[PDB]
RNA sequence: GCUUGACGAUCAUAGAGCGUUGGAACCACCUGAUCCCUUCCCGAACUCAGAAGUGAAACGACGCAUCGCCGAUGGUAGUGUGGGGUCUCCCCAUGUGAGAGUAGGUCAUCGUCAAGC
RNA sequence: UCCUAAAGAGUAACGGAGGAGUACGAAGGUGCGCUCAGACCGGUCGGAAAUCGGUCGCAGAGUAUAAAGGCAAAAGCGCG
């Protein structure tokens, strides 16, 4: 019945938005379970934290069957 | 005496109806 | 079929971890009647070699056998060879690495095309 | 058996009796399940081998134990888990099960009107009755108490109900 | 009253109550209809009075057709009650109306009958409402 | 879930540490890991962490 | 019918809300399969003077934006929800050889001599009117007869149960929705 | 220059449905399971040896817009900023601008390799 | 964990809703394989219901546990 109690609010969503220069190990994506996928050189973590493999920029594709939203980087 | 009882019902529609809706044919065995 | 959508699920994630790793690949195609071998590039869209059992200087009518695979394994190597590949990965393509398709990959792989 | 009568007969019988173009549209032979419900005393653990040996060799192939699906706990119990028996005699083994169903085999135990008249569903009936679990060969008066049932029907492996109704029929058989 | 059968919640917020009402403002079943003009709310006790009036001064026949539903709670907190102790507990259900909403519709009287019908409707109502035919 | 300890079977005083249900699994674990001071895959097999 | 119409090269929402609240006019569109789309201006009063007609909408309207004269059936009509007056028109090109569906009023003719009226009784309950056809625009019905003549107490007349006139196609009919129309029922 | 395979690009304007049509090559079904291998029980899946037959099933190509799915123009709602009002809400200037629906589309379009024509 | 929360984060209330103080040596790893659930219609103990044969099917199942978010390379399920 009483009601109080929230949680800690663990700062979700995108770092790193779709042109950004991206060095090889930065997250990506935190990510509460595959939003968006892991595309050419990105990595999907544990906990759905998508990081860089490489270097290069990030791109955001929507790709392919099942209407994915994929994290992809472009060595450009 | 009228107390044993048969248990069958699945068998039951006129001996090979085809289906009863279930539909495939002959022996027991998904082999 | 429900056999070859089947097998097209199976192979699946072979073929989609392939292309994660940027990967030359092995492909096969048997069939009932003979079976096929094939090298794409590491991308999926294209072909550096390819060996059949219908090159026609192996098609006899004793054509689809343990035998014929082994004969398309060395005819897939030398052809390799000559397209500058190594380092391949073998896709058995949803067929269950047994018999024909095992013998073709073990007689590419006698040829130095190396898995 | 199905030879003489059926490799020059029955497959150039149907090809003129259902006015079929070409000939594979004619039935084939391929699969049901028994679905001996042995979940009658659900919590046992001990009468399905006893129902496996009394399916075993009367069939003369093993089955498996078919398990429950969900928890409903209305009917009987969910801990209950393996409920089932099961064996095809393959198209190879139908050649000496055609000639011991129906053939001198067929009084089971009794029947009044054993009729092919009382279902009209689109799909091919017939005619014969199982409600016996001893009407086999290599059955005792008296080994072990016997309890089963054993259910066969036919489909056509093919299309409707008068295109397959002639094909399951091989002899004077109502 | 009207109210819902049950609920997936007891409270709602207090929202605010915006726009016109281009969902509900046809006159999809009857012939004559009562459409606000106004926004406001309808208390389902309002809206039974309504109801009411009209089968109850049509007397012979014909088909009423209510088509507003009070499916927001309202709460209301207790006198000598201190202010922020918990969310006060629901009390009657609400009707959020714009202006174009459609309230009741009839068929089966003559306009004019129809028309004094809904003067009884319009008169138990907090809303500034009108009279319209079916297009 | 009481804590357990796996002492290694090679001749060090290296353990691994974990928990076990005990009243659903009482018998002791002899699960292969790496022990460090010896620098290979040995068994370890152990309970009584006091 | 007629309605005179003008060009309206000037599009948006605060131009269009000039139009309704300083010109007195109304914006609409001209379009159909054959031609691009054209906006027009019309008068508040001069199309609300057609909207009074009964037959209306399924109706050859002659529509004139300078000297050009265009074919016009109204298919799609804006309104103010709470008021109630046109804003803006959106009708379509009519060309002799297209399949045209619109919407056609029924008409419900006879209801006083009715056998679940007069013997027993009961009253009619229309559900429906303003039937959508599928019609060249040689054959465009004004109005759709609905016989209620012949029909009983509990009785239901559904889509098929009236007449399709010379070469009209019910669309409802056309899917396996046969819709109620009418309805004769016991009183409250 | 087309047909059949395999692999991809793209994920419904690419789908589902209904109809016609394909066998010689290809593929599918097919024959038999000694031998590899397999069946919570299999040669009906998996596997081997095939070459008697069939394109019925499946798969492919071509048709059809009834279904699904795309989808304008116009308007409407929202809204950044600035100002008003009768201020629980709207209006004006200015920038922007849907979702729905309407007209209308769509029975895909590409590339690499291999056999055939 | 969701809402409040104003389409990046964050964001208060004695505001609105629910949960946790663990389980697991396989419920982990890997290789191989496989889809669930539902209506249907089937009466000689169950009769809407168990066991299956799946025609239509068209993710609505399942996930150790609350909610949210995710799942065909299934992250679901079985075996070595």
């Amino acid at each position: 019945t009483r009601n109080g109690r929230d949680s800690e609010s663990k700062r979700l969503g995108v770092k790193l938005f779709g042109g950004q220069a991206v060095k090889a190990g930065n997250i990506l994506v935190r990510l509460r379970g595959t939003k968006f996928h892991a595309g050419y050189g990105v990595g999907l973590g544990k906990d759905h934290t998508l990081f860089a493999k490489v270097d290069g920029v990030v791109k955001f594709e929507t790709k392919g069957a099942f209407g994915r939203k994929y994290v992809s980087i472009v060595a450009a | 005496k009228a107390d044993i009882h048969p248990t069958y019902e699945a068998i039951e529609a006129t001996c090979s109806c085809g289906n009863v809706i279930k539909t495939r044919s002959t022996l027991c065995k998904p082999i | 079929s429900v056999k070859k959508e089947t097998r097209l699920r199976r192979a699946r994630k072979a073929r989609l971890k392939m292309r994660e790793l940027e990967t030359v690949r092995l492909c096969v195609y048997r069939s009932s009647q003979h079976i096929y071998a094939q090298v794409i590039a590491a991308d999926g869209g294209k072909v550096l070699a390819s060996a059949s059992t219908l090159d026609k200087d192996l098609r006899e009518g004793a054509t689809g056998n343990i035998d014929a695979a082994k004969k398309v394994g060395q005819l897939v190597a030398e052809r390799a060879k000559a397209a500058g590949v190594t380092q391949v990965a073998f896709d058995r393509s949803g067929f269950k690495y047994h018999g024909r398709v095992k013998a073709l990959a073990d007689a590419a792989r006698e040829g130095g095309l190396e898995f | 058996r199905l030879k003489e009568l059926y490799r020059k007969e029955i497959a150039p019988k149907l090809k003129e009796e259902l006015q079929l173009a070409n000939v594979m549209e004619v039935p084939r032979v391929t699969k049901i399940t028994l679905n001996m419900g042995l979940g009658e005393a659900v919590g046992d653990k001990k009468i399905i081998e006893n129902a496996v040996a009394d399916l075993e060799k009367i069939t003369g192939q093993k089955p498996v134990v078919t398990y429950a699906r969900k928890s409903i706990a209305g009917f009987k119990i969910a801990a209950g888990w393996p409920i089932g028996v099961k064996v095809t005699l393959r198209s190879d083994r139908m050649y000496e099960f055609l000639d011991r169903l129906l053939s001198i085999s067929l009084p089971r135990v009794r029947d009044f009107r054993g009729l092919n008249a009382k279902s009209f569903d689109g799909r091919g009936n017939y005619s014969m009755g199982v409600k016996e679990q001893i009407i086999f060969p290599e059955i005792d008066y008296d080994k072990i108490d016997a309890l089963r049932g054993l259910d066969i029907t036919l489909t056509t492996t093919a299309r409707t109900d008068d295109e397959g109704r002639a094909l399951l029929r091989a002899f004077k058989f109502p | 009253m009207l109210q819902p059968k049950r609920t997936k919640f007891r409270k709602q917020m207090t929202g605010h109550n915006r726009g016109l009402a281009h969902r509900g403002s046809k006159v999809s079943f009857g012939e004559y209809a009562l459409k606000a003009t106004s926004r406001g709310r309808l208390t389902a006790r309002q809206i039974e009075s309504a109801r009411r009036a009209l089968t109850r001064h049509v007397k012979r026949g014909g088909k009423i057709w209510i088509r507003v539903f009070p499916d927001k709670p309202v709460t209301k907190k207790p006198l000598e009650v201190r202010m922020g102790k918990g969310k006060g507990g629901v009390e009657y259900w609400v009707a959020q109306i714009q202006p174009g909403k459609v309230l009741y519709e009839i068929e089966g009287v003559s306009e004019e009958l129809a028309r004094e019908a809904f003067a009884l409707a319009a008169a138990k109502l907090p809303l500034a409402t009108s009279f319209v035919k079916r297009t | 879930r009481e804590l357990i300890r796996l002492v290694s079977s090679a001749g060090t005083g290296h353990f691994y540490t974990t928990d076990k249900n005990k009243r659903t699994k009482p018998e002791k674990i002899e699960i292969k890991k790496y022990d460090p001071v010896v620098r290979q895959h040995v068994i370890y097999k152990e309970a009584k962490i006091k | 019918f007629i309605v005179n119409a003008q060009v309206r090269s000037d599009l948006g929402k605060g131009a269009s809300r000039r139009l309704r609240r300083n010109a007195g006019l109304v914006p609409a569109v001209v379009y159909g399969g054959d031609k691009e789309p054209q906006s027009v201006t019309l008068e508040l009063r001069e199309i609300a003077k057609l909207l009074e007609n009964e037959a209306a909408f399924s109706h050859v309207i002659a529509l004139n934006v300078g000297g050009v004269k265009e074919t016009v059936l109204i298919k799609a009509l804006q309104r103010h929800p709470a008021k109630g007056f046109v804003m803006h028109a959106d009708f379509l090109r009519v060309v002799a050889d297209h399949k045209l569906t619109a919407h056609v009023p029924l008409h419900f003719i006879n209801e006083e001599v009715a056998v679940g009226v007069k013997q027993a009784g009961g009253e009619i309950s229309h559900t429906i009117s303003e039937v959508e056809v599928s019609c060249l625009p040689k054959d465009l019905p004004e109005f759709i007869e609905v016989d209620m003549a012949k029909v009983e107490l509990g009785q239901i007349v559904h889509l098929s149960d009236l007449k399709a006139p010379k070469g009209v196609e019910l669309v409802q009919l056309a899917h396996g929705n046969d819709l109620a129309v009418a309805n004769i029922h016991a009183s409250r």
